[PDB]
């Protein structure tokens, strides 16, 4: 049938956070108290379109 | 004796025109319901033949566990 349209390699690139497991577990709740609005935006984001390439931003 | 037992003739003329008109709407009926019986087993739009299928009151619609689906 169609064609499956796929980003390319360039919205793909970004630095990642290089950090460990435990590093995360250390300060994850720090985190989800201070980081808390973007990171909801991204998941009702995700759980809305149902597609990774419409939530990549 | 055709006063006391025998049937008039007109009385037997016009039973017999009711019988003839009962009888003929009787097969009319039967030939209709047969072409319908064709048609709806063929087609599958009417009222008989439904065959069940999966009722969809029984779908989960809360979100789930991974976003994908």
């Amino acid at each position: 049938p169609g064609i499956v349209e796929l980003p390319s390699l360039e919205d793909l690139k970004v630095q990642e956070v290089k950090v460990s497991s435990s590093v995360l577990k250390a300060a994850a709740h720090h985190y989800g108290a201070q980081c808390d609005k973007p990171n909801k935006e991204f998941m009702l984001c995700r759980w809305e379109e149902k597609d990774p390439r419409r939530c990549l931003e | 004796i055709a006063r006391t037992f025998f049937d008039a003739p007109e009385k037997n003329y016009e039973r017999t025109m009711a019988i003839l008109q009962i009888e003929s709407e009787k097969a009319e009926l039967r030939l209709k319901e047969l072409e319908v019986r064709r048609l709806m087993r063929a087609k599958g739009d009417g009222p008989w033949f439904q065959y069940p299928t999966i009722d969809k009151a029984l779908i989960d619609h809360s979100p789930k566990a991974t976003p994908d689906n």
